């Protein structure tokens, strides 16, 4: 991780970074994960320190050495893909990248289901309703909601049954179920860590959600689906498909639903 | 009336000072509600409707 390597003295940060690569080769196959990449290797043109410019050069050479270190893959994480020195993203080195972003409503439900695998839920618990209400929440926040709801159920029942100790009877644990009130309480206590960032997802709006505009709904299908559903006709007649359409008119007529509805049918973000 | 000195001699249970989950959750809920009440934007009529309950 960036800040730990940077907390070291000059020479120690470079040696420690090199050791990780040498150990990975000895333990190959191996994966080296560098967290807070922007902290260990910030843009050189954005800093003044010699040590920061040096550690970037050290990482750049170690990344190039991966052509010799067989079966070693280096992964890294940052908050913004453009907050790191661009040299790291040149051919070779970190030549691949994946946008993780923020889970959508379906993913948030999946996360809640994952972090409830062991939890006994009451019939009134509705995690889909929670996933729709938890706008701006990420997996770290949804995990907190599951654990906090578990604790509330444990304190209401089990804490009046058990001692302040580390060992509990299996039957007492199994008798404890978490109700919707405990999830709602946790929801009021938690605060989304990613509420301002834009969230990109496949929308749930379908054509049945739009009143009127029957010809526009069809027109969008012709503009978006036909160029790939019938490509032989576009080639046959020398047609150049349009790259987009502009909508104009009064507000509040469904313009947002038109773009979402075609994205929904096409299973597109 | 005549007070009896014996009325002031009482020993508490050892568990007296150990608060329950309901007593601790109630206090923390009231702490959150007290901060929320200070944050609420409301007119004088809504303020009096609550205050008048104790009269
Ligand atoms: N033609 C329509 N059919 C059904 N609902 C509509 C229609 N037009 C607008 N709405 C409703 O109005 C809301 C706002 O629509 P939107 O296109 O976001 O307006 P804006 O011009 O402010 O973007 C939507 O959530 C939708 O539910």
């Amino acid at each position: 991780n960036g800040p730990e390597i940077m907390s070291k003295l000059a020479g120690e940060s470079e040696s420690n970074l090199r050791k990780a690569f040498e150990e990975a080769e000895k333990n190959a196959p191996a994966i080296i994960f560098i967290d807070e990449l922007d902290a260990i290797a910030p843009k050189r043109e954005k800093t003044h320190g010699e040590v920061e410019r040096r550690i970037v050069s050290q990482l750049l050479t170690l990344m190039d050495g991966l052509k010799q270190r067989a079966h070693v893959i280096v992964m890294a994480a940052t908050n913004r893909p453009n907050s790191i020195d661009p040299a790291l993203r040149r051919f070779g080195r970190f030549d691949r990248e994946v946008d993780i972003g923020i889970p959508d409503a379906t993913g948030r439900l999946e996360i809640l289901q994952i972090h409830t695998k062991n939890m006994k839920l009451a019939d009134d618990v509705d995690l889909e309703q929670v996933a729709n209400e938890t706008h701006g929440h990420v997996g770290a926040d949804l995990a907190a909601l599951c654990s906090e709801a578990a604790l509330q159920a444990i304190r209401k029942k089990m804490d009046l049954i058990d001692l302040e100790d580390e060992t509990i009877d299996a039957e007492v644990m199994n008798s404890l179920a978490v109700t919707m009130d405990d999830f709602r309480w946790a929801l009021s206590q938690s605060n989304p860590s990613a509420l301002r960032e834009t969230v990109v997802e496949v929308p749930q709006v379908t054509w049945e959600d739009i009143g009127g505009l029957e010809d526009v709904k069809r027109e969008l299908q012709e503009l978006v689906q036909y160029p790939v559903e019938h490509p032989d006709k576009f080639l046959k007649f020398g047609m150049t498909p349009s790259k987009g359409v502009l909508f104009y008119g009064p507000p509040g007529c469904g313009k947002t639903l038109l773009a979402k509805a075609i994205a929904n049918e096409c299973q597109a973000n | 009336f005549q007070p009896s000195p014996l009325a002031s001699q009482f020993e508490l249970p050892g568990d007296f000072f150990n608060l329950t989950a309901e007593e601790i959750k109630r206090e923390q809920r009231l702490r959150s509600e007290a901060v929320e009440r200070l944050s609420v934007l409301r007119t004088k009529a809504m303020r009096e409707k609550e205050e008048q309950r104790g009269l």
